[PDB]
This record gives C-alpha cells, sequence and structure tokens, in this order.
C-alpha cells in the first residue's frame, strides 16, 4: 500500500483570512486526485478533479493547484466565509483503486456587528430552557449527568450564535447555567 | 512503467 | 527510432470463466516483461536479463497496474457486447497497443495509442495527441465518452512524460541488449528440384533488429517475383531470421546474387553461390 | 439528482439489509462507500456497466454486490462493526471522472432499548423580545434513541430554511446505551408573532413494516407554538 | 472476422546432427486467438514444450512461438501440427531440414 496525508484536520480562520490545505501523495505512478467537501451530515461534493502537473483550476473562491513529482497538491480558499465550514479530502486514484489522507476539516468563526449578550429566559408551552444569543465568538461554551446544553449555532440579514440549556432537579438553570461571559444578560 | 491507468468504452 | 511499447489482448471464455488476459511489453525489438491471466505468478514477471535488477517496489507498481488494466478489459468485453447487441457465449477480442518513441536526440518524437475489437479497428489515437479516430459509429460515442472524460490529455502526459522518461531508463540500463546492433549471419544454399531447374536459397541467421531488407538479383534485374520472402521470424537470444529463395535454371546459378542489407552493415552484403 | 434509500435504517445482529442506490441518468459508474468515524474513510467497491472487475476491497463475505442504472448492496448476517454511513456516488463512464454524491444511509448494529422523541417547543422571553428588537424560536426533542433523527421545521405547511438552526452533534443523555437529545432554534421578526402556526416537526425512523416486538414506528411527532 | 494461420516450422539454428539446438514452431498473422499446436517426434505430442506469450501486429493478428529443446541424428522426422477455427482440418507441415 502507498501512503497519502493531508494536514490538519483543524482550522479556525477569522472569516476574513484565506486558507490553504496540503495533501501529500506519491510521486510514482499517478494519475488523478480529487478534491472533496463535506459539511455535517450532507452531499459531500466533488470540488475540483485535478489531471495533470501542473494545473490550477479554481471556483468563485476556492482554488487549487497540483504538483505531481513533488508529492503535494494544495487547496487554497479565499475569503473565508461562514458557507465553507467543511471537512475537506483529498483523493489519490491510480490504477483502478482509490486512496484518500486522512481528512482535514474547516471551521471558520463568524464575525458580528453589534453585539448584545441577553441570555433569554427559558421557554413554556410548563418547563425551562436557559441560553446565550450573540455572544461571539471565542467565548466558548463548554460543560458538565443531568445538566444539559448544546453549541452552538448561528443563523441568517444578521447572524447569532445561540447555546440552548436545560435541566430540572433543584438547580434550575441561569444562574446554574454558569460551566466566559461578562457583561451579558 | 506501463500507464498508470487507461480508460474504457 | 527507439520505442518502449505496450500490447494488450484479453479474450473472453464463455461458461468457463475469467476471460483470458496477456499483457506483454516490448522495448525496440525485444520482450522485457509480460502478465498473463493465466500465469502461476499473478504478477508481471521480466522477460529481458537487464531488467530484473529494477526494484521490489517496481514490480510490486507495474502488477499493481497491469491488473487495473485487465480490470478494465474484463470491463470493455462486457460493454462491448452490449452496444453491438452480442450473445453471451461469443469469447471475443479486444486489443490495446500503446507506447512512446523516440529520435536519434532521444526525445519524443512519436506517441501511440491504438484499440481494435474482435481484430477490425474499432479507436485509435491520433497523432495529435488531442483528437480520436472512430472506426464504427460504437466507436464515435467512446470517442465521445473519451472527448468528454478529457481522456486525450492523461495519456499524452504519459508518453511525452513518463513513457520516455522511464523508456531512457530502460535503455541506459539494458544498454548490452537493446542498443546492441547484431549484423546477420549470412548464408546460401543450393537445392535442386531437377537438372531442368534449381533452387537457390538466401539465408540471413542471428540478427537483430528484425527489420531487414535483403533482395536477390538475376544479372542486376531484382527477380521481384519469381522470388519467395517469409515473416522475418524469431529465435532464441531473441534474435531474428529471414530466407528468401528462387528457382534457377542449371548451371545459370553464378549469374544469381544475393543483397543483404541492415542497419549492423555499412553498406549491403553481396551473397554468392560461390 | 442522486436516489439512495433507505434514509436511514435500524436493525439487529443476524439480518439482512438491502441498500438501493439510484445514480443519475447515463451514469454508468458506481462506487460504494462506508465510513466509520472515526477510522477515516476507505473505498468498498466500484462497478462498470454490470461487473464488479475487483473485489478484494469489502471486508468479508457477507458483503456482497449486486447490480440490477440503480443497483442494490446486500450484507447477510448484520453483525456488529458494520456500522457506518454507506455512501454511493457516479461518474459518468470513468474512473476518474468527477463523482456525484448520493443523500447516505445511516445503519446501526445491536439488538434491544429503542424509542421515539419528546418534541416540546419552548417560547421566548417577556422582555427579549422588546430588547432587540427582537423575536425568537426555540424547539426541544429528548428521550429518543437511536440518532436516526432528522429535524423538519414547518410553518403554513411549507418549509423553512431561512433562520432555522439545528445542531449537528445529538446529545447522548449518558455517556454507553443512553440515548439522545436535540435542540433546534429559529428567529423570527417581531410583529410576525402576533396569529400563525410555527411547526417544529421531527421525524424519528423506527419500524413502519413491523420487525420483531412502545411500538415504534416511522413517526413524526409535532409541538406547537402561537 | 477471420483470419488463416500462416504456419512456419524452423530449427532455431542450423542442424548438425547430434548437437545442442532447439526447434520452433512460428504461427502467424490468424484471428480470433483460438488456437491449438502440437509439436511432434514422429507422431509424438510431448509437452516439455514453452510457448512465447501472445502478442500481435497492427494488422490486428497474433502471433506465437512454440520452442522446444532437440537433437537430430540422421533420419528423426519431426513436425507441427495446429489446429485453428477456418481450417478443415489441422494442417500437417513437417520439417525440412533446410527451409
Amino acid at each position: 500500500i502507498l501512503n497519502v496525508e493531508q494536514s490538519p484536520q483543524s482550522l479556525h480562520v477569522q472569516e476574513g483570512d484565506s486558507t490553504n490545505f496540503t495533501c501529500s501523495f506519491p510521486s510514482s505512478n499517478f494519475y488523478a486526485l480529487h478534491w472533496y467537501r463535506w459539511e455535517t451530515a450532507k452531499s459531500p461534493e466533488a470540488l475540483f478533479v485535478m489531471t495533470l502537473n501542473g494545473d490550477e483550476k479554481k471556483k468563485g473562491r476556492i482554488s487549487a493547484t497540483l504538483n505531481t513529482k513533488e508529492g503535494y497538491s494544495y487547496l487554497y480558499i479565499k475569503g473565508s466565509q461562514p458557507e465553507d465550514s467543511a471537512t475537506y479530502l483529498c483523493a489519490f486514484i491510480t490504477g483502478n483503486q482509490f486512496y484518500f489522507g486522512t481528512g482535514t476539516s474547516l471551521t471558520v468563526i463568524p464575525n458580528i456587528q453589534n453585539p448584545d449578550p441577553a441570555v433569554y429566559q427559558l421557554r413554556d408551552s410548563d418547563k425551562s430552557v436557559c441560553l446565550f444569543t450573540d455572544f461571539d465568538s471565542q467565548t466558548n461554551v463548554s460543560q458538565s449527568s443531568d445538566v444539559y446544553i448544546t453549541d452552538k449555532c448561528v443563523l441568517d440579514d444578521f447572524k447569532s450564535n445561540s447555546a440552548v440549556a436545560w435541566s430540572n432537579k433543584s438547580d434550575f438553570a441561569c444562574a446554574n447555567a454558569f460551566n466566559i461571559p461578562e457583561d451579558t444578560f | 512503467n506501463l500507464v498508470p491507468m487507461v480508460a474504457t468504452v | 527510432s527507439h520505442s518502449m511499447r505496450y500490447f494488450f489482448t484479453s479474450v473472453s471464455r464463455p461458461g468457463r470463466g475469467e476471460p483470458r488476459f496477456i499483457a506483454v511489453g516490448y522495448v525496440d525489438d525485444t520482450q522485457f516483461v509480460r502478465f498473463d491471466s493465466d500465469a502461476a505468478s499473478q504478477r508481471m514477471e521480466p522477460r529481458a536479463p537487464w531488467i530484473e535488477q529494477e526494484g521490489p517496489e517496481y514490480w510490486d507498481g507495474e502488477t499493481r497496474k497491469v491488473k487495473a488494466h485487465s480490470q478494465t478489459h474484463r470491463v470493455d468485453l462486457g460493454t462491448l457486447r452490449g452496444y453491438y447487441n452480442q450473445s453471451e457465449a461469443g469469447s471475443h477480442t479486444v486489443q490495446r497497443m500503446y507506447g512512446c518513441d523516440v529520435g536519434s536526440d532521444w526525445r519524443f518524437l512519436r506517441g501511440y495509442h491504438q484499440y481494435a475489437y474482435d481484430g477490425k479497428d474499432y479507436i485509435a489515437l491520433k497523432e495529435d495527441l488531442r483528437s480520436w479516430t472512430a472506426a464504427d459509429m460504437a466507436a464515435q460515442t467512446t470517442k465521445h465518452k473519451w472527448e468528454a472524460a478529457h481522456v486525450a490529455e492523461q495519456l499524452r502526459a504519459y508518453l511525452e512524460g513518463t513513457c520516455v522518461e522511464w523508456l531512457r531508463r530502460y535503455l541506459e540500463n539494458g544498454k548490452e541488449t537493446l542498443q546492441r546492433t547484431d549484423a546477420p549471419k549470412t548464408h546460401m544454399t543450393h537445392h535442386a528440384v531437377s537438372d531442368h531447374e534449381a533452387t537457390l536459397r538466401c539465408w540471413a541467421l542471428s540478427f537483430y533488429p528484425a527489420e531487414i531488407t535483403l533482395t536477390w538479383q538475376r544479372d542486376g534485374e531484382d527477380q521481384t517475383q519469381d522470388t519467395e520472402l517469409v515473416e522475418t521470424r524469431p529465435a532464441g537470444d531473441g534474435t531474428f531470421q529471414k530466407w528468401a529463395a528462387v528457382v534457377v535454371p542449371s548451371g545459370q546459378e553464378q549469374r544469381y546474387t544475393c543483397h543483404v542489407q541492415h542497419e549492423g552493415l555499412p553498406k549491403p552484403l553481396t551473397l554468392r553461390w560461390e | 439528482g442522486v436516489s439512495q434509500s433507505p434514509s436511514n435504517k435500524v436493525t439487529e445482529k443476524g439480518k439482512d439489509v438491502e441498500l438501493r442506490c439510484d445514480p443519475i441518468s447515463g451514469h454508468t459508474a458506481l462506487y460504494w462507500y462506508r465510513q466509520r468515524l472515526g477510522q477515516g474513510l476507505e473505498f468498498l467497491i466500484y462497478f462498470q456497466g454490470n461487473s464488479a472487475p475487483d473485489k478484494s476491497g469489502l471486508p468479508s463475505d457477507r458483503f456482497s454486490a449486486e447490480r440490477t442504472s440503480v443497483s442494490t448492496l446486500t450484507i447477510q448476517r448484520t453483525q456488529q462493526e458494520d456500522s457506518a454511513v454507506y455512501l454511493c456516488a457516479s461518474s459518468q463512464t470513468q474512473l476518474w471522472e468527477t463523482q456525484y454524491f448520493g443523500p447516505g444511509t445511516r445503519l446501526l448494529v445491536l439488538e434491544d432499548n429503542v424509542f421515539p422523541p419528546e418534541v416540546a417547543v419552548f417560547e421566548p422571553s417577556e422582555a427579549e423580545i422588546s430588547h432587540t428588537q427582537k423575536a425568537t424560536l426555540v424547539c426541544l426533542a429528548t428521550g429518543f434513541y437511536p440518532d436516526h433523527v432528522e429535524l423538519s421545521w414547518w410553518v403554513n405547511g411549507k418549509e423553512v430554511h431561512s433562520g432555522v438552526c439545528t445542531d449537528p452533534q445529538p446529545l447522548k443523555e449518558q455517556p454507553n446505551d443512553s440515548r439522545y437529545a436535540l435542540s433546534s432554534r429559529l428567529r423570527v421578526s417581531a410583529t410576525f408573532w402576533q396569529r400563525n402556526h410555527f411547526r417544529c416537526q421531527v421525524q424519528f425512523y423506527g419500524l413502519s413494516e413491523n420487525d420483531e416486538w412502545a411500538k415504534p414506528v416511522t413517526q413524526i411527532v409535532s409541538a406547537e407554538a402561537w | 472476422i477471420q483470419r488463416t494461420p500462416k504456419i512456419q516450422v524452423y530449427s532455431r539454428h542450423p542442424a548438425e546432427n547430434g548437437k545442442s539446438n532447439f526447434l520452433n514452431c512460428y504461427v502467424s498473422g490468424f484471428h480470433p486467438s483460438d488456437i491449438e499446436v502440437d509439436l511432434l517426434k514422429n507422431g509424438e505430442r510431448i509437452e516439455k514444450v514453452e510457448h512465447s506469450d501472445l502478442s500481435f501486429s497492427k494488422d490486428w493478428s497474433f502471433y506465437l512461438l512454440y520452442y522446444t529443446e532437440f537433437t537430430p541424428t540422421e533420419k528423426d522426422e519431426y513436425a507441427c501440427r495446429v489446429n485453428h477455427v477456418t481450417l478443415s482440418q489441422p494442417k500437417i507441415v513437417k520439417w525440412d531440414r533446410d527451409m
């Protein structure tokens, strides 16, 4: 078997920056190469497919380069966006079989204007939900056997980051929502 | 060195 | 000038299993590798002495691809047998030949990739290395398949690229067997059919390469036609032979000559009797 | 587009499954993938025409493929590790050619608890709705097992994907047989909330062609907000 | 398609009786490849015979070889028998020591 590597799994960019991944693969007996995007659970998409040295295809703000004799294939992302946040895969095809380098995954950090951190309530239909809104965005929620939350998700003209939290026994959930935040409620 | 892989019809 | 070339053949075998597939590889006029669907090895065995010193990664590498081929051929037969509206027990053949050749400067001069089904032509890569020729309508779509799969490109970059890159690698390593020129061994025999007539016989043995022209003159005239010429044939060492003979009225023998011209000889060799 | 059913499936040790994948018109090549997280991805079988030139990639004998355009994949004897997402893709003709991917089919081994979800729609703040001015809507579905629960947001019967939000990972209540929990939000303008119906409907994949047997079957259950 | 086989029997090097030599049976330009060949010693099929891996010419017509060790003296007659489609019956052409 011949090896493939990507680098690294984890990139966290500020939504303004640019980004590049590094899919290695052998020199010898090359034929084709593939770049894949994998959001969460949904269709993994063919992005580019690289054929020859040395090509440089781009779509929109995503771009990529092939080099054959030197075993690598770079992939650049321009003007990082929320929408981009996924996991990127390079494939190596020679002799009628595939070789995927260990994945490399991208998460951007949605920047928002005018942050108001109001921790709203809970709910009724009489039970409880305790959370936060806005709060951007390296304020990172992380918790504790019956105290329940989630982290997080982002919306739509504006985007909002919000982490729901709920429980039942005694402790309630707002002064208990403490696990970070300031200047908020 | 054969061609790494060919096509089919 | 010099060239390195692969011939491919897979024969369908109905009701008795996997189609036999024979892959054999030639550089110049000699045979350096082989693969066989019915091989003991199930892998790519060296056929010429100079290539055996190649790496353990090499033979693994090569084997891997030649398998991919016989896979694809096992595919081709099938996905042809339905284009042509034909039975399952027909036992057809598919042929693929591909490879690159080089000048005396030793660089890319020609690229060939050609493909025929059940005998006569099917599709061949134009020497443009950017277009195709379709013998059939069935082909014309296979053309349109490849025309869109951008198939011309990969092959081109292979032929202009690593085909040549490796061809030199082979030659420099097999300097001994490949780059030689072993001038033919010339012989002549007389065998009578009667007293009325006789048969002069021109022999050229043990020559490499195989492309030889040996002609046969009466008083200076090329007795083109009463002469018989036989496909240049092989032997051991991987050397070649050819044989030409005529009818000669008895006594008028010494009138007849024989000219054996070849790359190993500076100027043609005139063979007489005697 | 591509089609690949069943969307999900849950069944137990020692039975069969049929996995459909329908490629797009005129595709001629098909690939079968499974992915064990967090092993990484690796490749199982490729089909061309009606022929399987290679087998020696899918791990064992229970695995075997059939091509019937459309094709199925069969594993008798569902056992413990055969527990991954199974993906199906098609490129015209040709291996190196651009692959287009199916929806996806989850599958989980086990024998046994299994049950459908809670769906409870919360409602937001006295003052927050006037703070922004902002409006907001929450949803919450728990007490269910196993994962194969996908969320549907409905309003007036017609779906909405604009402002919605679903969480990506489920919430194990603990920590290895314990069950799950999920939470989707929404935001809507506030004048908007004065007499419409904002549906948080949630799909649980049970078994609605009965298998061995509190039911519990393919259900949609939904909590409603005003 | 159908193409007649061109049979051609011959010794590897010319024959000095009772010395170390080989015998070839080069077939040629035929189609399809469904061939039966046998090397004979007075009518003797034996299979310590090798054979060239199968190849073709871009005339599209395969060609193989069937070599074997051999040693003749004055009157050990050999031949080559080949069977193929398009042949009424396998045609035996023997081995003239000078052809």
